[PDB]
């Protein structure tokens, strides 16, 4: 689980 | 097929709680991150809420910070909204989208919309009010006339021009708001070879509160 | 926070033409690593969600037409249709979608160029029914008409009344693409007792001087 690309 | 589905808004009283449902569809659900994303009435669209695909990340802009929680249920394939402390600026129509975690190229998927509107406005039926033409302007080729539906809560109604069949020349103006209470107003142009020798009757549905008006337009 | 800008607001155009709308971050939405500006192009019409247009500025999304193209990098961004057609008109919104908060502009939207035509004014005094129930509204309509842009003045006895008009302009019609205004004033049936005409006046390009409607008592 990953973070969001816009971040 | 990408299927969001959202369900959930309702009037609710400012200072309040509401929780939202997304459910999503064709789709492997858990690897993808989601938002929620609102429109406002002046079609100001905004952005809510992130949650990342396991819901360990969650990102919010601070207008609903510490206001709103966006958590998700990756076995039920459902994301939600917990909006809490509910202000009228937030009545808009909210949209869940999915983030494109591999092709990061924006909001490609969008559902439904399902709409909150916060006001602390009690139902009421409106006032129809016949608008009928006035000086010797009257006969020409056209005489026009009109229904004013002043002040009801909360929103829809339906306006005709008996029942429906006369549907060339109206003109239906938005509902604007004054104060919790809204007005609506449409016209009609016909013939001067046609009112006041057939009748014209405006009629008025406010289901919210089951009212049904017809309204003749006499001279 | 990336604050997005949209200029023009309304753009008025003509089937067959070349149409350009701008869009301006206030920070680079160039990404140095995948060398690319993350800057989103949206299109929605009505009752419709937004749609995908031109992602990463640029790259078009399939299925979306060859008139489409998006320009423009760091700050300034460009959308480009070149033969503008009917199923166009529609508003389009560019999103930062580099940086989380994630930010909209506010939409330009396409709107299609017509002769002048004026305003049908035509001004009603209260129904007996209202005015039974101690309200005075006056309404006015100013139907049918085009470019946009209309002032309204109510007049009570050659006076300018400020306050107390409500006023609700439709989207332009369809099937003939002009435009239509109304204007209620709302008074007590005092004041309505007390005054014996109300004027409704009102400005276009279409006409020199202000269309004047009245009615007496």
């Amino acid at each position: 689980d990953v973070p969001d690309y816009a971040s | 097929e990408v299927q969001l589905v959202e369900s959930g808004g309702d009037l609710v009283k400012p200072g309040g709680s509401l929780k939202l449902s997304c459910a999503a569809s064709g789709f492997s659900f858990s690897s993808y991150g989601m938002s929620w994303v609102r429109q406002t009435p002046d079609k100001r669209l905004e952005w809510v809420a992130t949650i990342s695909n396991g819901g360990g990340y969650t990102y919010y802009p601070d207008s609903v910070k510490g206001r709103f929680t966006i958590s998700r249920d990756n076995a039920k394939n459902t994301l939600y909204l917990q909006m809490s402390s509910l202000k009228s600026e937030d009545s808009a129509m909210y949209y869940c989208a999915r983030r494109e975690r591999y092709d990061e190229n924006g909001f490609a998927y969008w559902g439904q919309g399902t709409l909150v509107t916060v006001s602390a406005a009690k139902t009421t039926a409106p006032s129809v009010y016949p608008l009928a033409p006035v000086c010797g302007d009257t006969t020409g080729s056209s005489v026009t006339l009109g229904c004013l539906v002043k002040g009801y809560f909360p929103e829809p109604v339906t306006l005709t021009w008996n029942s429906g069949s006369l549907s060339s020349g109206v003109h239906t103006f938005p509902a604007v708001l004054q104060s919790d209470l809204y007005t609506l107003s449409s016209s009609v142009t016909v013939t001067s070879s046609t009112w006041p020798s057939q009748s014209i009757t405006c009629n008025v549905a406010h289901p919210a509160s089951s009212t049904k008006v017809d309204k003749k337009i006499e001279p | 926070d990336i604050v997005m800008t949209q200029s023009p607001s309304s753009l008025t155009v003509t089937a067959g033409e070349k149409v350009t709308m701008s869009c301006t971050s206030s920070q680079s939405l160039f990404n140095s690593g995948k060398q690319k500006n993350y800057l989103t192009w949206y299109q929605q019409k009505p009752g419709q969600p937004p749609k995908v247009l031109i992602y990463w500025a640029s790259t078009r999304e399939s299925g979306v037409p060859d008139r489409f193209t998006g320009s423009g990098s760091g700050t300034d961004f460009t959308l480009t249709i070149s033969s503008v057609q009917a199923e166009d008109l529609a508003v389009y919104y560019c999103q930062n979608d580099y940086s989380n908060p994630l930010t909209f502009g506010g939409g330009t939207k396409l709107e299609l160029k017509r002769a002048d035509a004026a305003p049908t004014v035509s001004i009603f005094p209260p129904s007996s029914e209202q005015l039974t129930s101690g309200g005075a509204s006056v309404v006015c309509f100013l139907n049918n008409f085009y470019p946009k842009d209309i002032n309204v003045k109510w007049k009570i006895d050659g006076s300018e009344r400020q306050n107390g008009v409500l006023n609700s302009w439709t989207d332009q019609d369809s099937k003939d693409s002009t435009y239509s205004m109304s204007s209620t004033l709302t008074l007590t049936k005092d004041e309505y007792e007390r005054h014996n005409s109300y004027t409704c006046e009102a400005t276009h390009k279409t006409s020199t001087s202000p269309i004047v409607k009245s009615f007496n008592r």
